[PDB]
């Protein structure tokens, strides 16, 4: 998907 | 009534654009001409029965069909001349942009073609207050009239700033502000009490900034910066309208797109640089200090 998680 | 006429050209105004962009990834005009036609069927239907047209006058229902259909009037024209039988690929994807915001509101404010602006809810609690307290009822103004009403609260220096504050908020550049649009720009800018302090630090001051990109410009600009790690860029997500997105090239030069919680975004910046992943905006060298 386009819109991956926070890098934090 | 004219306003039946109206929707009827308007509709056939996005068939000939359809059948014309005849030749793919968010926001494609492929998509969002027929679905905005679609839409506006539904308002032509819904407007031939008795009442549910809401509070009358200006800002209502009525007014906000007139300065919509006007507007996508003009924005469909500048498709058109541009359509053969790259400044061509970009001038396309931010009208892209703009039908993808245009449908949104129409969306938003006439779901399946049945007026709710007068009911609608801002998703933060004091600019909902703000809007009906100062606009009551009505789900459109002016922008000269909204900069007005902005003001007993949030003024904005006169010339250039309150024009680049103009060119942030209205999303379907109609010149007029929805309550749409009011709840997404409060949303990005959060939080209320220092509104406009939050603009002018991340959309005025701030080097990362984009307006009007879209996920594969952000893709393509970033890559300039895939040896520099670090280096990020944010702009709205034309996907998930009020929501930024943050674009970042990560330690192995992979660039990469993230939305952030609801959170203000100066507090997403502040957290990201201290944990070593938002340090370079746009590549530059300056962060800027959002303390
Ligand atoms: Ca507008």
């Amino acid at each position: 998907q386009r819109y991956s998680s926070d890098p934090t | 009534w004219e306003e039946a006429r109206a929707l009827g050209r308007a509709v056939r105004m996005l068939q000939r654009l359809e059948e014309q962009c005849v030749d793919v990834s968010p926001p494609s005009l492929r998509d969002l001409l027929p679905r905005t036609a679609q839409l506006l069927r539904e308002v032509a239907h819904s407007r031939r029965a008795a009442g549910g047209g809401g509070p009358g006058g200006p800002g209502g229902s009525g007014d906000f069909l007139l300065i919509y259909l006007a507007n996508l009037e003009a924005k469909s024209r500048q498709v058109a001349a541009l359509l053969p039988p790259s400044r061509l690929r970009r001038q396309l994807a931010k009208l892209a942009i703009i039908f993808s915001h245009m449908h949104a509101e129409l969306h938003a404010l006439f779901p399946g073609g049945k007026y709710c602006g007068h009911m609608y809810q801002l998703t933060k609690a004091p600019a909902h207050t703000f809007w009906r307290e100062s606009c009551g009822a009505r789900c459109v103004l002016p922008w000269a009239e909204f900069e007005s009403l902005l003001g007993t609260c949030h003024p904005v220096e006169p010339g250039c700033t309150a024009l680049a504050l103009r060119t942030t908020i209205d999303l379907t550049c109609s010149g007029h502000v929805s309550i749409f649009e009011f709840d997404v720009f409060t949303r990005l800018f959060q939080p209320w009490p220092t509104l406009l302090k939050n603009w002018q630090l991340l959309a005025v001051n701030h080097p990362g900034y984009m307006a009007f990109l879209t996920y594969d410009e952000v893709q393509e600009r970033l890559q300039a910066c895939r040896d520099k790690p670090g280096s990020y860029i944010f702009r709205p997500s034309c996907t998930r309208l009020g929501q930024w997105a943050i674009g970042y090239v990560s330690s192995d030069g992979s660039i990469l797109q993230t939305i952030p919680a609801n959170k203000p975004l100066s507090q997403v910046l502040l957290e990201g640089q201290k944990d070593g992943f938002y340090l370079y905006p746009d590549g530059k060298t300056h962060n800027p200090d959002l303390t």
